[PDB]
């Protein structure tokens, strides 16, 4: 039913939530430049387990008050800090096709975004979900691409996936 | 709804709220067992509740009943949003009263700037979040079908109707799904989605009721 947050309550639907690991051995969700990126534009999981990363806004265009398992879903980051060069940048999470590791989460403007929605499905006793991305069924998890040169935890579309994680509500 | 006025108590009697938990959802009373409502708004537990207007106070008038029977259309499809209507049927029926009442179903489609009311207990700003204790109201006009597939390019099917204002402003918004739209005493529209609420170019998108009419009929008469 309801994706209930780590303190038992359901989303809301249109609410701001910390995105966190399952485990204790990483942090959550933001965003970080990658490759040849000059602006943070790459959906990663931090690796610091003392951060909680960035606020990420939860929406479905359904006007139902709270967010239910399987309902499309639009993800876009709160506001956070960059450097006056790339203010501005476009927050909502979009997934990039054809690019090296594999179809990629990305933030700010990509014509190269595919067409679709985000989900949320549980796993776990614990509140624990998966996203998976349904493009415009045959839906793909979502899980971590490592950087080779750099280390970092990159979201992909992976069939042999899936991050999974708990919400944790900013309010 | 955002922009739009607390009703009068019990003045849309047929108007009800689905809880779990808490209120959720809204839909409309069509007979003393049936309720219609948005099929995305489908849980295995639902309490309709009946008579209400301050949905945080007993204030004596309500009925609450569990959902016994819950039907999504065969056609919903939840990533195209399409054929998004379910119908709740009461474990036992509804008392009709003053405040508690039936709304009509439409003899034929609403055209094209038809007034119509549309309620609900949902999200009252365009930003942030303020749910209200009491049900709000709001009337606005079909809008054209041009319009409304103008304003979500591929995604409006035929069984939608857009109902709002495209300068934005005043639109149903998260809480208000399953609810009603009445048109000159008739149901013709179901909350169902849009791009946030109340922002120019992206009025509210509803389910096209007369579209489903003999469904609806057949299902209570099977059932
Ligand atoms: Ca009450």
């Amino acid at each position: 039913d309801f994706v209930l947050d780590n303190e038992g309550n359901p989303l809301e639907n249109g609410g701001t939530y910390y995105i966190l690991s399952d485990i204790t051995a990483f942090g959550g969700i933001r965003a970080a430049p990658t490759g040849n990126e000059r602006c943070p534009l790459t959906v990663v999981q931090s690796r610091n387990e003392l951060d909680k990363g960035i606020g990420t806004i939860i929406s479905s265009p359904y006007r139902i008050r709270f967010i239910a398992e399987g309902h499309p879903l639009s993800l876009k980051f709160d506001s956070f800090a960059v450097i006056m060069l790339c203010v501005g940048i476009p927050t909502e999470w979009s997934v990039v096709e054809d690019l090296p590791e594999g179809p990629a989460v990305k933030i700010g403007e990509n014509k190269d975004a595919m067409d679709g929605w985000f989900r949320l499905e549980r796993v776990s006793e614990f509140n624990n979900y998966k996203l998976v991305f349904c493009p415009q069924d045959k839906c793909g998890d979502i899980g971590i691409s490592i950087d080779h040169d750099d280390g970092t935890r990159r979201l992909v579309v992976s069939k042999n996936k899936p991050l999974v994680v708990q919400f944790q509500k900013l309010d | 709804i955002v922009g739009g006025y607390t009703c009068a108590a019990n003045s849309i009697p047929y108007q009800v709220s689905l809880n779990s938990g808490s209120h959720f959802c809204g839909g409309s009373l069509i007979n003393s067992q049936w309720v219609v409502s948005a099929a995305h708004c489908y849980k295995s537990r639902i309490q309709v509740r009946l008579g209400e207007h301050n949905i945080d106070v007993l204030e004596g008038n309500e009925q609450f009943i569990n959902a016994a029977k819950i039907i999504t259309h065969p056609n919903f499809n939840g990533n195209t949003l399409d054929n998004d209507i379910m119908l709740i049927k009461l474990s036992s029926p509804a008392t009709l009263n003053s405040r508690v009442a039936t709304v009509s179903l439409p003899r034929s489609c609403a055209a094209a700037g038809t007034e119509c009311l549309i309620s609900g207990w949902g999200n009252t700003k365009s930003s942030g979040s303020s749910y209200p204790s009491l049900l709000q109201c709001l009337k606005a006009p079909v809008l054209s079908d041009s319009s409304c597939k103008s304003s979500y390019p591929g995604q409006i099917t035929g069984n939608m109707i857009c109902v709002g204002f495209l300068e934005g402003g005043k639109d149903s918004c998260q809480g208000d799904s399953g609810g009603p739209v009445v048109c000159n005493g008739q149901l013709q529209g179901i909350v169902s989605w849009g791009y946030g609420c109340a922002q120019k170019n992206k009025p509210g998108v509803y389910t096209k009721v007369c579209n489903y009419v003999n469904w609806i009929q057949q299902t209570i008469a099977a059932n």
